[PDB]
């Protein structure tokens, strides 16, 4: 049983007494009942807050990225042969929103990977079916500068090799944190300016942000050589948090968001018109 | 390690500041943080430990300055006094090691080794 | 056992170390280590601030050069740490404050240098002054901080009457104070014989008529460092070696909080 | 290894308690899927943080 | 088994 | 324009403090910016509606029932201990739910005073004196 | 539990025991924690060496080799209908590295391939899909002349057959050294120039090589026959050294690679500029 | 021949210990997974080659 | 008790013994003493040789010597000892022959005098070459025996192609085989710093991926000696001191007996 | 089972 307390039979008052009086100057609730302020019936209540658990709200896999790599004819001018995102929860708004019910939180996240394909141009000829690299570079690792470079030897980073077609592959990370637990809002900087600094750029950091690289890149790829016709892809990278722990409730975001931190910038007007004496 | 004389002799001040500060310039600066001052003599070597002072329960393996480690500085505490007939000058040369707590995690590709096309 | 030995020691406090491979034993003065003020000989009632770690570390303070005409040099306690880190600042922003210390003196040479130095721990130390007029050296020059006072071979006096420098006239064999030297050895000490040791550690208690005073008022214990035999070397008629000194406060405690006190040391 | 919990029934068929297996595949406790067992909590370190907390009955104020 |  | 631009020294105002405002003023001169915070009341100063700062550990002053508030603060971070230099762990806002009135004194002004007492404080990583530059 | 050491307690020290000072001079590296020089506090230590164990540090799939195979018309001319790959982890380099902080190693050998492919040319018609022999051809056994000729048929040699746009392939080899252990090192010679010998060359040899065929080798061919229109394949090819055992530690590599042995060519400065007073 | 071991759980749900079951399929150990249950041991072959291992609160040489 | 100590060895072997007055205490590889192969270990099956006494004892190469611009000597064993008395014959009359090692290194100079050693043993040191040419050393210039050979500041590739001097040229600072020197500490090892100790001792156990191997194609161990810090002394630019290595095969046994092996070294 |  997890069900909701039941309802309590009462009946009429005349006493010293008073529940429907209280002083929220305190900081507190008034913890009241129905059967405080109006008789009411006995109810065997059935009802739960199952769905509404931490976990059972953010079990659920958020688009978080969208990744475009493209497969062609490796020319020589600025290309997409491969690509790389920095991971975050950021570029998307709907569970960003989420997580920031709460200044805390710590968990394992569960990646799973859409990948779709399509013919760029009228025709060429075809392509026969591409294997995606999908690497992850940890901060400190050598970053790829071309689609078949070295570093995609991946030896002692974590490749995925998808096939097209196969069902959308998955993948869980532990929870990877440098703090006992995740700081969605930082109050604070990476760096202070000091009195016997040179230039006074040394000290300068942004507000809110913590490391530089925060988590490290998902660098993408096509391992396939390039057909005469070129494939164009998009990896779709779903998000969801699993055993999950929350800390530290705050107010959802009212208005629009304006980048990485709490910036604001506009249509700061989130409530709508209604009359005081207007149902 | 003193690679000098036998009939060479010296105090040194060996030094370790936490991060925040000004990154000491003067002995004096130095002074304030951990430090171990080191007699040279027939034991020839001297262990600073840089204790392990963190705010975050593990740092970044790159530069970092949300995840930096502080500053080590080394001063003469007095001066290398020798007799005549001997060197005036000198080698050190110096050593590191981890402690027995220390551990690391999240393997990941060393840009210490690379390859061409 | 092992391979122990009363020359090689390490002194640990807060987060600093010394190392030591050629030391004479070490003295504490009078028999007593540092001690926290008991219930039963506690006078002002607040509840005491003891910093411990924070301020009961090694201080190293300036070094002074030791050369052929080195009359002597004279330190006093807590003075020469008034400005040292958060002991300092204890020191000032409190009206009360006790401490002991622990005096770590630094000189090595070579086994072909010579000399001997007098390191002196003395309770009370008054130093004699400048003039005809008496007990008129001013607070400013008889609180050095960090830098030390000298010693002379004889009695200058400051004769300018009109507008008089009061400082004091520390002459050497007189210990500065009408006395004469030798028999300074009744004081806590050790030698540092060039041929003997690099060094000398005294352990200093509180030593007062109270259980606790006013440290920018008062000065406790006075480190005072003569030649007892002058430094040589070789036949280079010019030679200097380094003389540093490491000090570290002992068992704290502050009384009677307040805002903090700026001495005009001009 | 194989773990067995009730399912909380909702719709009956026509036809007591139900039953669900799990096993762990996998070492890392983070290639686990959810228990989605979760235990719950009071709300008073939000409702009441007060260091006096008092009863409704009683004035808020005295 | 552990069935709980 | 600018996101997570506001300086250092601009988010520490020390003793001081900062203030409220109305409205969003966006600092114009790209040139030479101000980077300084443009708190908005009705936002909480960050982008959500006042009125659920309520989930907050709070007290009302109303002026009929009581002189004061007192709220006392546990430490609050992702990690047991951090640099208190370089990061704040807790906001006080003092935001006016009901606006001043009096008798009908259109300008009328009564003190508020804060008064902050640190606990259960400890201190690691000890050295030379940090001296942030507020220039 | 593989937590480490706790931090100790420890206080302020005036004695004749002197932790801080050693001689390096005996080989021995100084036993020193943090409480042997400053005053520390009890610390209930629960971090652990669990990703750094020998194991853990080679459990990840490196890639070590690139073949590529053609499928088209045999005509008569050097072609690539079938490709032929000494077994090694040295034409790569990540992975050739890791192996290299040891002297000697002994483990069981996982192998992935990773098959892609494309169309060469602009257009002929299609393909239909191909499917790879993979087989291992031990030292002595005859090797192919041919893409279709009998030693492809594999009657003792294992095969793998690869079926194009299936799951990448995988199998595991056992240790199969024919000492007690691998040698990542050998310093010496396969043989001894003797003085009764006819020409000096009888007794030449590489240094530090030992057998001629090491391991044999890969040959992999496309089955099918051509298409019209040319196919060109690659197979990647992915090793885990699993089961791990490691004797005898090394320095690192710390300059550039020049073949299969110690030697070195050129970027003989691996190290900064940085002065000797500076942060 | 179900193998059942104890997980070591980083990041708890919030519903104690977990398992996990493995069953190796083949006769040929070289076909195994691995199983990560690595051992430890002493630096000293590396850190202490001395005949006569002293102890660091005395002198190194003597 | 008595009075011993960590600086004063006597070693003795067969009819050698070494006396040592300033020692810093001595290594054992790995922390394993030399020892015959084990029945539970053995691959070859026929009835071993153990000469004992006659092979196991201490031979002592050809000083070299140590000046301002000495950049390095290298060693590799059982190359080094080829030509050593009835060891030699022994490892030239078998197919096989396992052995481990006494290492003695010897540098005395005076209390002026400065300088360190860095004394290394190897397993498996493989040296880089002369050439564009990989793998191309030649057997006769990978063996120097008895003479050993040198390192270099730098790397000067042997450019005349065609007709190739197929010699090593291993650099300093790469340890000669391409990683960086300071890490070659990973390695059992000791150091000669000259105001510390008289020479270095470090005992070597047979280290192979195999029990018994061919000691006439295959080097076990490599010897390398290396100045971490430069000779010197008072003022005299041109300084010299001896090194002299002293070298014991231990519990070595041979497989294989048949007629002699006469490498060609020309 | 061989549950360790
Ligand atoms: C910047 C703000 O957001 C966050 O604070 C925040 C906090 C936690 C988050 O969790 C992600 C941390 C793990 C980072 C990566 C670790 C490994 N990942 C992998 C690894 C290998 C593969 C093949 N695929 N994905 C993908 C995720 C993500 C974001
Ligand atoms: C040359 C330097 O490197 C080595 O010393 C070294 C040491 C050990 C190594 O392990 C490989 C030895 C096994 C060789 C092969 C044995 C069988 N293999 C097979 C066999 C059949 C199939 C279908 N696919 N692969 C593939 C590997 C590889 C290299
Ligand atoms: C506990 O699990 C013992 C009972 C096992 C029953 C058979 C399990 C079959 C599935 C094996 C899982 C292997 C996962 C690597
Ligand atoms: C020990 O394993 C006895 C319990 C077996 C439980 C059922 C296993 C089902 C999987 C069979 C594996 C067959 C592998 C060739």
């Amino acid at each position: 049983q997890d069900s909701l307390p039941d309802t309590k039979a009462s009946g009429p008052a005349h006493s010293k007494e008073v529940p429907a009086l209280t002083a929220v100057e305190t900081g507190a609730t008034n913890p009241l009942a129905p059967s405080d302020t109006v008789q009411t019936r006995h109810v065997v209540q059935r009802r739960s807050r199952s769905e509404s658990t931490i976990e059972s709200f953010f079990a659920r896999g958020a688009c978080v990225a969208i990744i475009e790599v493209d497969n062609e004819q490796p020319t020589t001018r600025a290309q997409k042969l491969f690509a790389m995102w920095r991971i975050t929860y950021k570029d998307t708004v709907q569970l960003r929103r989420k997580l920031e019910f709460f200044t805390y939180s710590r968990f394992d996240m569960e990646f799973t990977f859409v990948v779709t394909a399509n013919f760029t141009n009228a025709n060429n000829g075809h392509a026969l079916n591409q294997v995606y690299q999908i690497m992850y570079i940890p901060p400190g690792a050598p970053t790829p500068k071309s689609w078949d470079d070295y570093t995609w030897q991946t030896s002692s980073n974590p490749s995925i090799f998808y096939t097209y077609g196969a069902a959308p592959a998955r993948i869980s990370v532990p929870y990877v944190g440098l703090a006992n637990a995740y700081s969605h809002f930082y109050d604070g900087f990476a760096k202070v300016p000091l009195k016997t600094d040179a230039n006074d750029q040394i000290g300068d950091s942004l507000y809110s942000a913590m490391t530089v690289d925060d988590f490290g890149v998902l660098a993408v790829r096509v391992v396939n050589d390039h057909n005469p016709t070129k494939v164009t892809s998009k990896v779709r990278i779903y998000m969801k948090p699993k055993h999950v722990r929350v800390w530290c409730p705050r107010p959802p975001r009212a208005v629009p968001y304006y980048g990485p931190g709490v910036d604001y910038r506009n249509n700061l007007d989130p409530l709508s018109e209604k009359g005081l004496t207007t149902y | 390690l003193f690679c000098g004389s036998m009939m060479a002799t010296g105090k040194i001040l060996v030094a370790y500041a936490p991060p925040g500060a000004q990154p000491p310039t003067s002995r004096k600066e130095a002074m304030l943080g951990t430090h171990v001052i080191w007699d040279l003599g027939l034991q020839s070597s001297c262990t600073m430990v840089v204790p392990w002072i963190s705010n975050v329960t593990y740092r970044q393996t790159t530069q970092d300055s949300f995840t930096e480690g502080g500053y080590i500085s080394m001063f003469y505490q007095t001066r290398i006094v020798v007799p005549l007939s001997t060197p005036k000058s000198m080698s050190m040369l110096g050593f590191v090691s981890a402690c027995n707590d220390f551990s690391v995690r999240l393997l990941r590709d060393t840009t210490h080794i690379s390859q061409s096309a | 056992a092992c391979g122990y030995s009363d020359r090689v020691l390490q002194l640990t406090l807060g987060n600093s170390t010394i190392t030591t491979q050629e030391a004479a034993n070490s003295v504490v003065a009078y028999g007593r280590w540092p001690e926290f003020i008991r219930d039963d000989e506690a006078n002002p009632v607040d509840q005491p601030t003891e910093p411990d770690v924070a301020t009961c570390r090694f201080y190293t303070l300036d070094t002074v050069m030791w050369g052929k005409e080195s009359k002597g040099w004279w330190w006093k306690l807590p003075d020469a740490l008034r400005d040292m880190g958060l002991f300092g600042q204890n020191m000032y922003y409190h009206y009360l404050g006790r401490s002991g210390y622990t005096v770590h003196v630094q000189c090595n040479a070579s086994k072909f240098h010579q000399g001997a130095l007098g390191v002196f721990a003395i309770p009370e130390y008054c130093l004699a002054g400048d003039s005809d007029k008496q007990r008129y050296t001013s607070y400013a020059n008889a609180n050095p901080g960090e830098r030390g006072g000298k010693f002379y071979s004889q009695f200058n006096k400051d004769n300018a009457v009109t507008s008089p420098k009061r400082e004091f006239c520390p002459v050497d064999y007189l210990l500065g104070c009408g006395v004469l030297l030798g028999n300074a050895f009744v004081y806590p000490h050790q030698i540092i014989n060039l041929r003997t040791n690099n060094s000398a550690t005294i352990v200093l208690p509180y030593v007062n008529a109270l259980a606790i005073d006013s440290m920018v008022k008062h000065n406790n214990w006075g480190i005072a460092i003569l030649p007892l035999s002058p430094l040589d070397f070789a036949q280079d008629s010019s030679v200097e070696i380094p003389i540093t000194v490491t000090i570290a406060p002992m068992c704290s405690e502050f009384n009677g909080l307040r805002n903090v006190t700026a001495p005009k040391f001009q | 290894g194989a773990q067995v919990s009730s399912q909380k029934v909702g719709a009956h068929e026509n036809s007591s308690t139900i039953n669900y297996t799990t096993i762990n595949y996998y070492k890392d406790s983070a290639s686990n899927a959810a228990s989605k067992q979760d235990y719950s909590q009071d709300p008073s370190k939000f409702t009441e943080p007060l260091k006096d907390v008092l009863i409704k009955t009683a004035p808020a104020l005295n | 088994i552990s069935e709980v």
